[PDB]
C-alpha cells in the first residue's frame, strides 16, 4: 500500500541541473523523514540527502554538499531533490526512500545520465520468425543513447514468454537490445503481434508490427 | 566508513557469515545498523535493523549482530534464492547515513544449466537501410560464463562484434546477446553465418543463410 | 519566574550505584523538587521543605514521575542498538498575568532536541526517525497521551498555582548580595579589577564599571549558583596600574532599594 | 554529542582569613552526564565535600555544583579538580579569592 514514484530522470550535460521528484502515498507523508539514495551503474548503495518529517532539517554526504538540494512538500506528498553543478559520477539510479528505525520503503528508481554526449533515439527493425512447435519472433532496438529502454508486446497485453534482453554497449557510445516472445507455431498469420518501443530521454515511440515471411 | 568483503560463498543448508568494518560511534553517539539485501534489477529489500532486529516477513534464517567497530550478517540454512548483494549500513541519528560497500554472495552446487540460443538473420527493413545486424540470443545459463565466436561460412569473423557480459536473472541463471555488425554486401555473399556459444566446455551453435 | 519545569533525564547505561532516571522541578530560578529511581520518591527542595502543604501532594508528584519513569526506559527499547543513550524532558508550564498557562514539552536525545509533545493532538513527533519509533512505542502504551496532556494542561498549572498562594514568600525572597571590589596585578603596569556579588536572589543582577563616575564597561562576568539557591557572580577589567582607586562598582538588583556604588577595597 | 565543562570556583561569601565560608566548583555546559569532581586542599582531597542535583540548562548540557565548608587562610590553596570524557587530562582550576 505504501508507493513511492520517482520523476525526473534523463540526460544532463556536465554542470547542468535536474530535479527529480517523488510522489508518496500509502501512509501519513509528514510524519516521516525521506531520503535519496543513488546507484552508480554496477556499483554500491551510496546515501546522498535527507530531510525531517517537516522540512526543517536537510542532510548531505561529503559528495553533494552545496550541488543538491533536498526539499519536500507536505500538502502534495512530494518530495524533491535538485541538482545543480552536475559531474559525470553523478550518473547513477536515484532511489526514493522512507526513512525509519524498523522499516525502510523505497521507489523504483530513477535513471540520471551525466554525460556531454548527445541523446539518440533507436531504429526499431522486425525479427521475423523462421518457424511456420513453437516460433520465437522479435524485436531489434539498434543504436539508441542513453539507457534505459521501454519494450511492451501488443501495448501490454502480451507478457507470457516475453524476454527483453539487457542492452549491449557498443564501441560507438551507441546501445542496442532485443526482445524476443516466444509463441505457439500455429498463431502466426491469425494472432497480431506488435513490439511499443519507448524511448523518453528522446521523446521516440515505435510500434512495429512483426510479419511472417514465407517464400517457400 | 564501511567496509564489506567482496564476496563469500558457502554450500546449501550451511551458514555463512559477512563482516562489516567501521561501525564505531564515539563517545557520546551512537549508531544502528541496518543489513540490505539487494536482487538483480530491484531496490534494496531491509533484511536486519537495530544491530539484530527482523522485520515482519523476513526469514527465520537471516540474523545480525554488533559489536565494536564490526558488525555481522548470518544468512543459515543457505538456501539459492540467498544469491545476491547485501549492503551494511549504519545510522549515526539525525538523518544522517553510511552504506557499506556490498558483498556478492554466491551458492555453490547449483546445476549446471546449457545456453539456449536463437539467431536472427538481418531484416528485410535493415537491410533496406543498407544495414544488416546479426542478433544472437543467450538464455537461462549458469554458470555466467560463455564464449562466443561468429563463422561467416567457416571462418572466423572477429569485426562488428559487440557481445555482453553476462547478467544474472531471478532464476539464478543468466542471459547474454552478442550484435555482428556486417553491410548488406559480406551479408549475401557468403552462404551462411554461424554463432557459436561455449559453455562449460560444451559447444551450442545457430546458423542462418540469406535468403 | 511564574515558571514551573520539570527536568527529566534518563540514561541507558548508568554508572553502578547513580541512578537510571531522576528528575528536578524548578518553580522559577530555584529547585522545588527532587526524584530518582533508586530512592522512588518525590521530595521537595531548599525553602519547600517548610512549604505548609496539603496531604498526599508529594505522593501524587512520585505518582506522575514513576509513571514517566517507566516511559523514559520504554524508549530505550524502542530505539535498539547499544547507544549508549540520553533521554532528556522538559515538560511544564508558565503562568501569564491574565492567570493562563502556557505548556512546554521537548525532549532531548544524546544532547540533541529530537522530540515534543503536541497538545493539539497529543501526540508526540519529530523530524527524524529516532523521534518517530520513541513515539509509536509510547502511543502504544495506553493512556500514556492522556496522562501526558493531562500532566502538561491541567497537574501544571494547579501545582504551579497552589506554589503561588502559599509559597509566595519563597518566590517572592529577595536576597540583597555582598559586594567586593578587589584588585590585583595582572601585567606590566596593569591590573585586573573584579568586582563580586555573593549570595544574591533574584538571580537578575547588573554589574558595570564607573571610572571617576563615567562609565567604563560592563566586563567579562560570570554568574553561577549556591547551595542554597542563591546566586554568585563576578566580572573582570583591566586597568593602568596606580590607576585602581579611581573605578568603582555599581550593581543593580532588585534587593536594593536603589544602584549600589562599591569602591576599592582597603 | 560531547560538550567540555566550563568550570567555576568562588566562595558563598566573602573570603575572610580565619572566618568559616562555603567553597564553590561549578561544573556547567557539559555533555554527556558522566563527570567527576574533587575539590582540593592544597593538592589532596577534601572528603567532606557535597553536590547539588545533576541538573541541565535550556540548551541541554549538564550542570553540577559541588560544595563544601571550609576556613580561607592566607597560605591554604584551594582547587577543584574535574574530569570528563571531552578532557585528556584532569582539568585543576585554583580558587582565586578576588571572585
Ligand atoms: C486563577 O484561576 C483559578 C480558576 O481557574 C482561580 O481559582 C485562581 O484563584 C486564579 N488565580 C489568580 C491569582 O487569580
Amino acid at each position: 500500500e505504501v508507493q513511492l514514484l520517482e520523476s525526473g530522470g534523463g540526460l544532463v550535460q556536465p554542470g547542468g541541473s535536474l530535479r527529480l521528484s517523488c510522489a508518496a502515498s500509502g501512509f501519513t507523508f509528514s510524519t516521516y523523514a525521506m531520503g535519496w539514495v543513488r546507484q552508480a551503474p554496477g556499483k554500491g548503495l551510496e546515501w546522498v540527502s535527507s530531510i525531517g518529517a517537516s522540512g526543517s532539517q536537510t542532510r548531505y554526504a561529503d559528495s553533494v554538499k552545496g550541488r543538491f538540494t533536498i526539499s519536500r512538500d507536505n500538502s502534495k506528498n512530494t518530495l524533491y531533490l535538485q541538482m545543480n553543478s552536475l559531474r559525470a559520477e553523478d550518473t547513477a539510479v536515484y532511489y526514493c526512500a522512507r526513512l525509519a528505525i524498523g522499516d525502510s520503503y523505497w521507489g523504483q528508481g530513477t535513471m540520471v545520465t551525466v554525460s556531454s554526449a548527445s541523446t539518440k533515439g533507436p531504429s526499431v527493425f522486425p525479427l521475423a520468425p523462421s518457424s511456420k512447435g513453437t516460433a520465437a519472433l522479435g524485436c531489434l532496438v539498434k543504436d539508441y543513447f542513453p539507457e534505459p529502454v521501454t519494450v511492451s508486446w501488443n501495448s501490454g497485453a502480451l507478457t507470457s514468454g516475453v524476454h527483453t534482453f539487457p542492452a549491449v554497449l557498443q564501441s560507438s557510445g551507441l546501445y542496442s537490445l532485443s526482445s524476443v516472445v516466444t509463441v505457439p507455431s500455429s498463431s502466426l498469420g491469425t494472432q497480431t503481434y506488435i513490439c511499443n518501443v519507448n524511448h523518453k530521454p528522446s521523446n521516440t515511440k515505435v510500434d512495429k508490427k512483426v510479419e511472417p515471411k514465407s517464400c517457400d | 566508513a564501511l567496509t564489506q568483503p567482496a564476496s563469500v560463498s558457502g554450500s546449501p543448508g550451511q551458514s555463512i557469515t559477512i563482516s562489516c568494518t567501521g561501525t564505531g560511534s564515539d563517545v557520546g553517539s551512537y549508531n544502528l545498523v541496518s543489513w540490505y539485501q539487494q536482487h538483480p534489477g530491484k531496490a534494496p529489500k531491509l533484511m536486519i535493523y537495530g544491530d539484530s532486529e527482523r522485520p515482519s516477513g523476513v526469514s527465520n534464517r537471516f540474523s545480525g549482530s554488533k559489536s565494536g567497530n564490526t558488525a555481522s550478517l548470518t544468512i543459515s540454512g543457505l538456501q539459492a534464492e540467498d544469491e545476491a548483494d547485501y549492503y551494511c549500513s549504519s545510522y549515526a541519528g539525525s538523518g544522517i547515513y553510511v552504506f557499506g560497500t556490498g558483498t556478492k554472495v554466491t551458492v555453490l552446487g547449483q546445476p549446471k544449466a546449457a545456453p539456449s540460443v536463437t539467431l536472427f538473420p538481418p531484416s528485410s527493413e535493415e537491410l533496406q537501410a543498407n544495414k544488416a545486424t546479426l542478433v544472437c540470443l543467450i538464455s537461462d545459463f549458469y554458470p555466467g560464463a560463455v564464449t562466443v565466436a561468429w563463422k561467416a561460412d567457416s571462418s572466423p569473423v572477429k569485426a562488428g562484434v559487440e557481445t555482453t557480459t553476462p547478467s544474472k536473472q531471478s532464476n539464478n541463471k543468466y542471459a547474454a546477446s552478442s550484435y555482428l555488425s556486417l553491410t548488406p554486401e559480406q551479408w549475401k555473399s557468403h552462404k551462411s553465418y554461424s554463432c557459436q556459444v561455449t559453455h562449460e566446455g560444451s559447444t551450442v551453435e545457430k546458423t542462418v543463410a540469406p535468403t | 519566574h511564574l515558571s514551573l519545569l520539570y527536568h527529566l533525564t534518563a540514561v541507558s547505561s548508568p554508572a553502578p550505584g547513580t541512578p537510571a532516571f531522576w528528575v528536578s522541578g524548578w518553580l522559577g530560578p530555584q529547585q522545588y523538587l527532587s526524584y530518582n529511581s533508586l530512592r522512588g520518591e518525590a521530595e521537595p527542595c531548599g525553602a519547600w521543605v517548610w512549604e505548609n502543604q496539603v496531604s498526599w501532594y508529594w505522593e501524587k508528584e512520585t505518582t506522575d514521575l514513576r509513571i514517566k519513569e517507566k516511559l523514559f526506559l520504554e524508549a530505550f527499547k524502542a530505539l535498539g542498538g547499544k547507544g549508549p543513550y540520553t533521554l532528556q524532558g522538559l515538560l511544564g508550564c508558565e503562568l501569564g498575568p491574565d492567570n493562563t498557562s502556557v505548556p512546554t514539552a521537548k525532549f532531548a536525545l544524546n544532547g540533541e532536541e529530537f522530540m515534543n509533545f503536541d497538545l493539539k493532538q497529543g501526540t508526540w513527533g519529530g523530524d527524524w526517525p529516532e523521534a518517530l519509533a520513541i513515539s509509536q512505542r509510547w502511543q502504544q502504551q495506553d493512556k500514556a497521551a492522556n496522562k501526558e496532556l493531562t500532566f502538561l494542561l491541567f497537574s501544571c498549572p494547579h501545582r504551579l498555582r497552589e506554589h503561588l498562594e502559599r509559597g509566595r514568600g519563597n518566590l517572592e525572597w529577595k536576597e540583597p548580595p555582598s559586594m567586593r571590589l578587589k584588585a590585583r596585578p595582572s601585567s606590566p603596569g596593569f591590573s585586573v579589577l573584579t568586582c563580586s556579588a555573593f549570595s544574591f536572589y533574584p538571580p537578575e543582577l547588573q554589574l558595570r564599571f564607573l571610572r571617576n563616575g563615567l562609565a567604563a564597561g560592563t566586563g567579562q562576568g560570570d554568574f553561577g549558583p549556591n547551595s542554597d539557591g542563591s546566586f554568585h557572580a563576578s566580572s573582570s577589567l583591566t586597568v593602568k596600574s596606580g590607576d585602581e582607586h579611581h573605578y568603582c562598582c555599581i550593581v543593580q538588583h532588585a534587593g536594593l532599594a536603589q544602584p549600589l556604588r562599591v569602591e576599592l577595597e582597603s | 554529542i560531547q560538550r567540555t565543562p566550563k568550570i567555576q570556583v568562588y566562595s558563598r561569601h566573602p573570603a575572610e582569613n580565619g572566618k568559616s565560608n562555603f567553597l564553590n566548583c561549578y561544573v556547567s555546559g557539559f555533555h554527556p552526564s558522566d563527570i567527576e569532581v574533587d575539590l582540593l586542599k592544597n593538592g589532596e582531597r577534601i572528603e567532606k565535600v557535597e553536590h547539588s542535583d545533576l541538573s541541565f540548562s535550556k540548551d541541554w548540557s549538564f550542570y553540577l555544583l559541588y560544595y563544601t565548608e571550609f576556613t580561607p587562610t592566607e597560605k591554604d590553596e584551594y582547587a577543584c579538580r574535574v574530569n570528563h570524557v571531552t578532557l585528556s587530562q584532569p582539568k585543576i582550576v585554583k580558587w582565586d579569592r578576588d571572585m
